[PDB]
């Protein structure tokens, strides 16, 4: 799975 | 602005542990006594204060045979290896003793902590 | 066992790419176009499909230089090798195609979902 | 930090 960084 | 792969790390560990279980692309034996152990130098130099220490020099870094203090618990050693690859470690009461004294020898701080903060919660 | 060091894979993983900036153990350099990337060949069979099919054999296994298809673009590659080490990447209209392409004929299944889902939000 | 693995 993905998500963003920040 | 970048995107990340939550499980891409431990991912890469899990084929990293896969490859030293199948002996791929491992490039030393650590001996400890008469147990032997075949690593990756790479996986051990970013996990040990030690052996990253030791493998600054380019002339220990070029062995394929390292040996310890014949004193160090091997089983001590073997529980320490496999958390390098896994992330995990079984911290018990009959273990806690040998795991904290390998993982000093072996300058891996953040084991040495939690074995600490362990043994004190016992007292 | 029950015990994880939470931060410990993401901990290697930087590490690992600290020795790459350094080009310390480094064993391979894949050529694309021209362009050299050095790395390490544990790091490529652990995040790359191709490199791993290719790696298991002995002899393939031993070659320091590898040239990728004279058609894949080196940003691309860049782009995915920078991934193999951070677990980040930067996925933008500009990039989306050569990115998913590269990472198709790389066999990385999971960056090759992400830009599919990528694309089809994009009609 | 430690976590249980669970
Ligand atoms: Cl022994
Ligand atoms: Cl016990
Ligand atoms: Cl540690
Ligand atoms: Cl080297
Ligand atoms: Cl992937
Ligand atoms: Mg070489
Ligand atoms: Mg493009
Ligand atoms: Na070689």
């Amino acid at each position: 799975d993905w998500c963003l960084f920040g | 602005s970048q995107i990340q792969f939550t499980r891409h790390a431990s991912d890469v560990l899990l084929n990293l542990n896969r490859l030293r279980s199948r002996d791929i692309l491992t490039d030393v034996v650590i001996v400890v006594s008469r147990e032997q152990f075949r690593a990756h130098k790479t996986v051990l130099m970013a996990c040990s204060g030690l052996f990253y220490s030791i493998f600054t020099d380019q002339l220990k870094r070029n062995l394929s045979v390292i040996n310890l203090d014949p004193e160090i618990n091997p089983e001590g050693f073997n529980i320490l290896l496999d958390f390098m690859y896994t992330s995990r470690l079984n911290l018990r009461e009959g273990n806690i003793m040998a795991v904290m004294a390998t993982a000093m020898y072996l300058q891996m701080e953040h084991v040495v902590d939690t074995c600490r903060k362990f043994i004190k919660a016992s007292e």
